């Protein structure tokens, strides 16, 4: 995370590391959805071009972390993999369409004070809160700068862009999967994800109901907190249909 | 589940983190 | 760098 600042502690229980095993080392973010599934980014486990291609054995999963590096004895909780599910129209040639994934966990994680889901969106609480301006916020242990790492789980606030300055911004193909987020030059405050948050949970505070929804999955940005560039998310209400489907066939 | 998005610090506490406010202040 | 997790997750 660019320009943001330290979590304190509990502020998101949701948050997962996927962690490597050998050698061990951080690989993104992702979120607690449920006692036994985590959501996160395709990319995070399959990418071609970098000869990404994880299988359930290669990963853990973190969850109530707040350091990034320290073994955080009595408080985080670490999980094996049963099972990881990614979009079957995953778009990774492209421009990162669908850029969605599923893990399932070999056994249920117990909820704490550090642990707890996040809310998915239904179609209304997307359509009530997706709109430009309005803020999300965006949390990771990723670079503090494009080109160093946090000692703890950092946080940031951005807004909602236009979807035609998102377009305006770059050369990709940007589409209805994906969102995007951050300041414009001239509004001053600034910040954004970066490498290593990938996989990391947009979230809102619905002012209906006082919940956490996730909005979004950290996808992509043409470097990090550049001017004029912004970060992109995956529409996790968009996709919401294949998450319900893998959870009702696999869990 | 019937608990998700509520956190044990926080909303379960009625206790508001520092930052929340600029969230909901940008909900037009 | 980080600090070794039990090995218990690693078995
Ligand atoms: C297959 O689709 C893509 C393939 C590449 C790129 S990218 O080159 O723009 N960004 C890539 C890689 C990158 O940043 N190259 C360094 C770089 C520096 C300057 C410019 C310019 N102008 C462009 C690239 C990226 O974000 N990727 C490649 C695979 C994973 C994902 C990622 O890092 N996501 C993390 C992330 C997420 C967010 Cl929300 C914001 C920033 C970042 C860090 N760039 C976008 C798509 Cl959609
Ligand atoms: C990635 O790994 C799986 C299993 O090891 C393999 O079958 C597949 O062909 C690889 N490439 C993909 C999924 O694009
Ligand atoms: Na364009
Ligand atoms: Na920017």
């Amino acid at each position: 995370i660019v320009e943001g600042s330290d979590a304190e502690i509990g502020m998101s229980p949701w948050q997962v590391m996927l962690f490597r095993k050998s050698p061990q080392e951080l690989l993104c973010g992702a979120s607690l959805i449920s006692d036994r599934w985590v959501l996160t980014a395709a990319h995070c486990l399959l990418y071609p071009p970098w000869d990404k291609n994880f299988t359930e054995n290669d990963l853990l999963v973190r969850i109530g972390k707040h350091s990034r590096t320290r073994y955080e004895r009595n408080i985080e909780k670490i999980s094996m993999l049963e099972k990881i599910y990614i979009h079957p129209r995953y778009n990774w040639r492209e421009n990162l369409d669908r850029d969605i994934a599923l893990m399932k966990l070999k056994k249920p994680v117990a909820f704490s004070d550090y642990i707890h889901p996040v809310c998915l969106p239904d179609r209304e609480t997307a359509a009530s809160l997706l709109q430009a301006g309005y803020k999300g916020r965006v949390t990771g242990w990723g670079n503090l700068k494009e080109t160093g790492q946090p000692s703890v789980l950092q946080v940031v606030n951005l807004p909602i862009v236009e979807r035609p300055v998102c377009k305006d911004s770059t050369r990709i193909r940007i589409t209805d999967n994906m969102f995007c987020a951050g300041y414009k030059p001239d509004e001053g405050k600034r910040g954004d994800a970066c490498e290593g948050d990938s996989g990391g949970p947009f979230v809102m505070k619905s002012p209906f109901n006082n919940r956490w929804y996730q909005m979004g999955i950290v996808s992509w940005g043409e470097g990090c907190d550049r001017d004029g560039k912004y970060g992109f998310y995956t529409h996790v209400f968009r996709l919401k249909k294949w998450i319900q489907k893998v959870i009702d066939q696999f869990g | 589940e019937a608990d998700c998005g509520l956190r044990p610090l926080f909303e379960k506490k009625s206790l508001e983190d520092k930052t929340e406010r600029e969230l909901l202040e940008s909900y037009i | 760098d980080f600090e070794e997790i039990p090995e218990e997750y690693l078995q």
